[PDB]
């Protein structure tokens, strides 16, 4: 799970 | 990919990607402009160039395969694509590692318009  | 990154700073600073660096200072997860407000958010700043210069790689959905020796972050054999993606995502996770003594929680929903100057990779 993360970012952009 | 997005799934090994993440997975990667969980395992790394003991923080969830979301929301802890999806949305920090003004390269953390967004990234387009200003002057990165701090260590952490120069991480995201190197990172982001990272990925740019690799043009023709997909670095939120190409997967690559890692392992841990000890602490230490191995980036397995896979596409040239993935050798590298998996090299700029080491170098942002040991960066938030090196600065999480610095995390600051008032660059959380940073402000977009508060992002102000064009700084060059």
């Amino acid at each position: 799970v993360i970012a952009k | 990919s997005l799934l090994e990154f993440g997975k990667m700073i969980l395992e790394e600073t003991g923080k969830l990607a979301i929301p802890s660096y999806s949305s920090y200072g003004c390269y953390c997860g967004w990234g387009g402009k200003g002057t990165p407000k701090d260590a952490t958010d120069r991480c995201c700043f190197v990172h982001d160039c990272c990925y740019g210069n690799l043009p023709d790689c997909n670095p939120k959905s190409d997967r690559y395969k890692y392992k841990r020796v000890n602490g230490a972050i191995v980036c397995e054999k896979g596409t040239s694509c993935e050798n590298r993606i998996c090299e700029c995502d080491k170098a942002a996770a040991i960066c938030f590692r090196q600065n999480l003594n610095t995390y600051s929680k008032k660059y959380m929903l940073y402000p977009d318009f508060l992002c102000k100057g064009e700084l060059k990779c």
